[PDB]
């Protein structure tokens, strides 16, 4: 009757514990008004993008592609210094990827029209690592927890970079507490 | 250049900038330094100077009056003046109209459409608001599938 | 359990001030009816027991190492590279500088990842492994009385934990691990 | 001519008691500070 | 929250006021951080 | 039916003595027009803030963190307002209070007991008898601390002296 994550609040009714990472954490009750399938698809997309974002912010500080355009340890500066045409190309490619991966069903009214469509399952398993039922549940839980951790880490990284004005590794190695 | 002069190199534009800055400085001369009025007037001067400099570099054309003029004929050198801004409008407006029409149909197929139109079903309304981002292809799909245009024999009309 | 009911098990309270919690069922070695905060209700007993054994073993090794360092016994050639300082903190910093502590960290972490983590995961998934069991008895000292050895290990490790903490803080205050 | 560029982040820094003033160094200094 | 109160908040004038206040804030903040934009920058 | 606390005042109808620390004291009849559960949640939030404030005053007088300037508890308010730490404490209290709003709505719906946030990390209230005794103790200490924190702050404002300094 009570949520596992927040004991004093009641268990979210729409969260039945089937989904990975479900600890009954929905204090504001979004699941009541928004389909949990849509919410989980959004959660997985956010977590995946933030996994890649954290990896990129950490890696492109140490290894870069050749060229002055790509030579920027600071990630917010890389955003501007990288070739603008290339960035627009990435945007267009992301759009085409969304379209094809979602199979033209990219809206809240048609995304899950097919009963086969499952939240977050875009048909992406190039090496077929998810075909093992024994490890599939563990992999799902790991993916959700990784997405959550990476979301928090990416937010922290972006804002600490706004504050310090230095890369993440550089900040941690040469830390200077905020003064005004 | 079309029929006017670039605004970055116009004595009229420079004179207007000078007049604005001088008005602000005259207003500032009567306030102590560091007081909120002095800081506000200084920020106003900075904003005026930044606006004039940005207008100069934007490539805007200026007439004898010293004010930027817009060339809304289709010229690609002045697209940012009407066409790209207007494309952003058309995008947003088609979004609004498409989602509103979708909600009208959703309420039409309900127990109490009038209740749904005065007291809204905001989960479904937000659903449609989300859908509205590909309204061009969606609207054309509706048109070609025949769900958009109604037949002449199915729309009420007055007698001749 | 060795000396069940007298040394350990149900109905054993090393500190009668606090009541033996019902969660402590006397099934785990080292169960002397001490858990005033009732962590045993919610914690994973096997995981926490393995944690206790690991803490105790590291603390015992640390006590031996600190005592040798303060006594001044050094391996041949250690003094030339690191130094002749007896202070534990100076020794730690010097070894970190040279690279000794880094290699120890690397290999301890490798052992953790390849042995302790898999073993702990299987034990928590119900392998039946005794907490703190790695099969490391080359000299066969535990064949005679494994349960007696287990209780002795747990208690010696607890005492070593407390002693090592005390020694570090004594070194902080007086500059001596003894603190006399 | 066009090669991936590897830049070492550590340089000569150390997690503690190093020339570089790290986050751990900041926390230690703060705990040992004097008003 | 009471479902009746939520329906009241879903009533047309409340939603119109909230949505248009949100839009006004959007435009005001856009003009506060990017002022005097008489043109799309190209 | 007169109140146990005040013999000459009639027992408030809503106050039936079920709640801890209920001695029939409500001369102005807030319980008559307002929900007693909401009022009790307010009471316990106030009292918890006040008890923690008293302990904070004392611990700040005796000890201050090495990285913070040493100052009297009241002055630390204005100091941290400008420093930015007060902003952080306010933001995080607000973050917890956002979920407090949901807890309050559930309390109105009857799914929770006022002041009962299921916060027993050390498992000190497992047995009923001790739980009821602890609840009476909590309400008593809450009220006493609510009085005492006002006493502390006002005495500092008058004497410009910390309470420990003043007591001698
Ligand atoms: C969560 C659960 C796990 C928790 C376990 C940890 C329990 C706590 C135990 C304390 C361990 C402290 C970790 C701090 C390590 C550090 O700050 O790490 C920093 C050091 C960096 O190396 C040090 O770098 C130093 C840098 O020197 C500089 O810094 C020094 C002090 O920083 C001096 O100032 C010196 O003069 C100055 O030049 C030295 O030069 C040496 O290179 C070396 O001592 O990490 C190393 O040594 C690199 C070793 C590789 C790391 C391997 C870890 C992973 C192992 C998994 C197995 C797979 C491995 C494959
Ligand atoms: C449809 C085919 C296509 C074509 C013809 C191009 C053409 C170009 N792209 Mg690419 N690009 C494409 C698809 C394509 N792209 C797609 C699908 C994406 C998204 C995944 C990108 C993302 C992208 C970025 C982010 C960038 C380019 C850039 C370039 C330019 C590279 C110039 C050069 O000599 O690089 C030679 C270099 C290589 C062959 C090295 C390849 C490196 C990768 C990581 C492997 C060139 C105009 C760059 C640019 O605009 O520079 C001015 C740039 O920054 N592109
Ligand atoms: C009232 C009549 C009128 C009309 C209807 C137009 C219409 C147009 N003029 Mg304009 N023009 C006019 C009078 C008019 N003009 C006059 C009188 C002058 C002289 C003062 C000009 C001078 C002028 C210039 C100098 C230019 C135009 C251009 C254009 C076109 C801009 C968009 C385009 O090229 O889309 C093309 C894009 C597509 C077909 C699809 C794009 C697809 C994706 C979304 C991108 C558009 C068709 C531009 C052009 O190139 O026209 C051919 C242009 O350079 N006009
Ligand atoms: C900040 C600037 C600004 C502001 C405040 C407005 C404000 C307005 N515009 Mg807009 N407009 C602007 C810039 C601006 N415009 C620019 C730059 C352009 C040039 C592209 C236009 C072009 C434009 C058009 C073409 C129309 C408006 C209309 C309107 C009014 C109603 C819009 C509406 O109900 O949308 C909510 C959306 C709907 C109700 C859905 C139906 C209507 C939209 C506009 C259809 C969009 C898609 C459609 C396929 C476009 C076909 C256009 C073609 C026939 C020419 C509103 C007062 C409308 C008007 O006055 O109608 C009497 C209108 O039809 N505007
Ligand atoms: C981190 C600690 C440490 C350090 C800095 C050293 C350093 C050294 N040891 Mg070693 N040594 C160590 C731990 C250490 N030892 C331990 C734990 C033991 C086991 C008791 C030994 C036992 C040992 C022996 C028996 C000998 C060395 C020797 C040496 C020297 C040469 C070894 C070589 O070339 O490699 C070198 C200065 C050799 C030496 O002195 O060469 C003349 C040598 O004979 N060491
Ligand atoms: C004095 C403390 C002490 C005691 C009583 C024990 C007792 C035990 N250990 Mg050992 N162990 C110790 C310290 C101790 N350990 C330390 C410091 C470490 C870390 C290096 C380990 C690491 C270790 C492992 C990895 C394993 C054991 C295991 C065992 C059990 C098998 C028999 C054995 O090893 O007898 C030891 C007899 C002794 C006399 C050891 C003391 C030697 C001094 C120097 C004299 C037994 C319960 C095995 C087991 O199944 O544990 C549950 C096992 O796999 N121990
Ligand atoms: C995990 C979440 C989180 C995060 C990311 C931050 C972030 C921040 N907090 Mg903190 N804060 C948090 C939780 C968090 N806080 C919580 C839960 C509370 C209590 C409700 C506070 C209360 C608080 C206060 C009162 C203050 C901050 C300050 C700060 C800033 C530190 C600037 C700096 O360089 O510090 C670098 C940090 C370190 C080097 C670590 C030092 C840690 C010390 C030694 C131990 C602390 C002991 C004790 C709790 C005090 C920064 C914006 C300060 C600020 O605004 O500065 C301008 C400040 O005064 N925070
Ligand atoms: C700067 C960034 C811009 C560049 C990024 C480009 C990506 C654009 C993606 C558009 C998209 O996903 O459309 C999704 C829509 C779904 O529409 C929906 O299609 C539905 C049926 S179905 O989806 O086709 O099965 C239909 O019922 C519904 O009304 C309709 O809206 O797909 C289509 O209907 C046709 C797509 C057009 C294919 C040609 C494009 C070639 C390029
Ligand atoms: C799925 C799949 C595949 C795949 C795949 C792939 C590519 C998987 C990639 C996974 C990745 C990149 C995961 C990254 C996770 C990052 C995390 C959790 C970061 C957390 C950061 C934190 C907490 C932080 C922080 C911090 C902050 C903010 C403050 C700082 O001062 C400190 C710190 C830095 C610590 C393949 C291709 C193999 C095919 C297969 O058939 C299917
Ligand atoms: C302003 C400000 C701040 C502040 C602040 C704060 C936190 C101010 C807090 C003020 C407080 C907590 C005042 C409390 C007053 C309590 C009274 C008068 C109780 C009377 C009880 C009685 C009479 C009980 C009677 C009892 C009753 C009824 C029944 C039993 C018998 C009897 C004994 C008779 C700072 C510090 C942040 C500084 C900043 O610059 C801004
Ligand atoms: C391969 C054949 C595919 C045919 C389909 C192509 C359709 C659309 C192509 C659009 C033109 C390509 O877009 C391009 O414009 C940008 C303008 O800043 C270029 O930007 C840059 O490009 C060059 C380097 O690659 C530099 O020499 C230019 O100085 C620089 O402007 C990018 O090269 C690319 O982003």
């Amino acid at each position: 009757e009570k949520s596992a994550s927040v004991p004093f609040l009641s268990k979210p009714e729409k969260l039945d514990g089937s989904m990975a990472g479900d600890v009954g954490f929905d204090p504001l009750g979004i699941s009541y008004f928004i389909d949990v399938k849509w919410l989980r698809e959004a959660e997985l997309k956010h977590g995946r993008i933030c996994m890649l974002a954290t990896a990129g912010i950490l890696v492109q500080e140490v290894i870069h592609l050749p060229g002055p355009a790509f030579s920027s340890k600071f990630a917010l500066d890389a955003w501007s210094t990288a070739p603008r045409g290339g960035m627009v190309q990435i945007l267009i490619a992301i759009g085409l990827i969304e379209m094809v991966s979602n199979r033209f069903a990219i809206t809240a009214t048609d995304m899950f029209a097919n009963p086969n469509r499952k939240p977050g399952d875009l048909g992406f398993d190039p090496l077929s690592l998810g075909a093992n039922p024994a490890t599939r549940a563990k992999y799902e839980l790991s993916e959700v927890i990784h997405g959550r951790a990476a979301m928090m880490g990416l937010s922290g990284m972006i804002h600490q970079m706004i504050v310090s004005k230095q890369p993440v590794i550089d900040q941690l190695l040469n830390f200077k507490p905020v003064d005004a | 250049v079309a029929g006017l002069t670039p605004c970055k190199d116009s004595k009229d534009f420079q004179r207007r900038l000078d007049g604005s800055v001088k008005k602000l400085k005259t207003r500032l001369a009567k306030y102590e330094k560091g007081t909120p009025p002095a800081l506000a007037l200084e920020k106003q001067i900075e904003r005026t100077q930044a606006r004039f400099e940005r207008y100069g570099k934007a490539g805007l054309l200026c007439g004898t009056d010293g004010l930027p003029h817009l060339i809304t004929d289709g010229r690609w050198s002045h697209s940012g003046e009407f066409v790209i801004p207007g494309l952003f409008f058309l995008y947003i407006a088609g979004w609004i109209g498409w989602v509103g029409r979708s909600y009208v149909l959703f309420a039409r197929e309900s127990d109490k459409p009038t209740e749904k139109e005065i007291i809204l079903d905001v989960p479904a309304a937000l659903s449609f608001v989300s859908t509205g981002f590909i309204w061009p292809v969606s609207a054309f799909k509706e048109f070609t599938s025949g769900n958009l245009i109604a037949d002449e024999s199915e729309i009420t009309v007055s007698p001749r | 359990l060795y000396k069940e009911g007298s040394l350990q098990g149900k109905g054993v309270n090393c500190i009668p001030i606090f009541k033996r919690p019902d969660s402590l069922k006397g099934d785990a070695v080292g169960d002397m009816g001490f858990d005033p905060f009732g962590f045993s209700s919610w914690v994973d007993m096997n995981y926490v027991r393995e944690a206790e054994i690991k803490h105790g073993r590291i603390a015992m090794l640390a006590f031996a190492g600190i005592v040798v360092e303060v006594l001044g016994i050094k391996a041949p050639g250690a003094g030339k590279i690191l130094g002749s300082s007896t202070d534990i903190f100076e020794i730690h910093n010097a070894a970190v500088e040279k690279g000794s502590m880094g290699q120890i960290l690397l290999w301890c972490g490798f052992f953790e990842m390849t042995a302790g983590l898999p073993a702990m995961q299987q034990m928590l998934e119900g392998s039946g492994r005794t907490p703190g069991d790695f099969g490391f008895d080359p000299l066969g000292l535990g064949k005679k009385d494994f349960a007696q050895m287990q209780i002795k290990e747990i208690q010696n490790g607890r005492l070593a934990m407390l002693a090592v903490s005390g020694m570090v803080h004594h070194a902080l205050i007086n500059g001596k691990v003894q603190g006399l | 001519d066009s090669m991936i560029v590897f830049e070492n982040p550590l340089g000569k820094c150390g997690a503690y008691a190093s020339s570089c003033h790290t986050f751990l160094d900041e926390m230690g200094d703060m705990l040992k500070a004097t008003p | 929250m009471d479902s009746n109160f939520l329906k009241y908040l879903s009533t047309a004038p409340v939603l119109l006021t909230v949505w248009l206040s949100f839009t006004a804030g959007l435009v005001i903040e856009a003009n506060r951080f990017f002022p005097d934009m008489l043109y799309f920058p190209m | 039916d007169f109140s146990a606390a005040v013999p000459f005042l009639k027992r408030p109808s809503n106050l039936d003595g079920t709640l801890a620390g209920d001695v029939g004291f409500d001369p102005l009849g807030f319980s008559d027009v307002f929900d007693l559960r909401v009022l009790r949640e307010a009471e316990l939030k106030h009292g918890r803030f006040a008890m923690l404030a008293v302990l904070g005053f004392l611990v700040q007088e005796v000890y201050t963190f090495p990285f913070f300037p040493k100052m009297a508890p009241v002055d630390a308010h204005d100091y941290f307002v400008t420093q930015g730490g007060g902003s952080q404490i306010i933001f995080w209290i607000s973050f917890v209070e956002i979920f407090g709003v949901v807890a309050l709505f559930e309390l109105i719906q009857g799914k929770r007991d006022a002041g009962d946030f299921a916060f027993d990390p050390l498992g000190l209230g497992k047995d009923e008898a001790t739980l009821a005794r602890y609840k009476v103790a909590e309400i008593k200490h809450a009220r006493l601390a609510m009085i005492a924190i006002g006493g502390f702050i006002h005495q500092f404002w008058v004497t410009k002296q910390t309470v420990l300094e003043q007591l001698g």
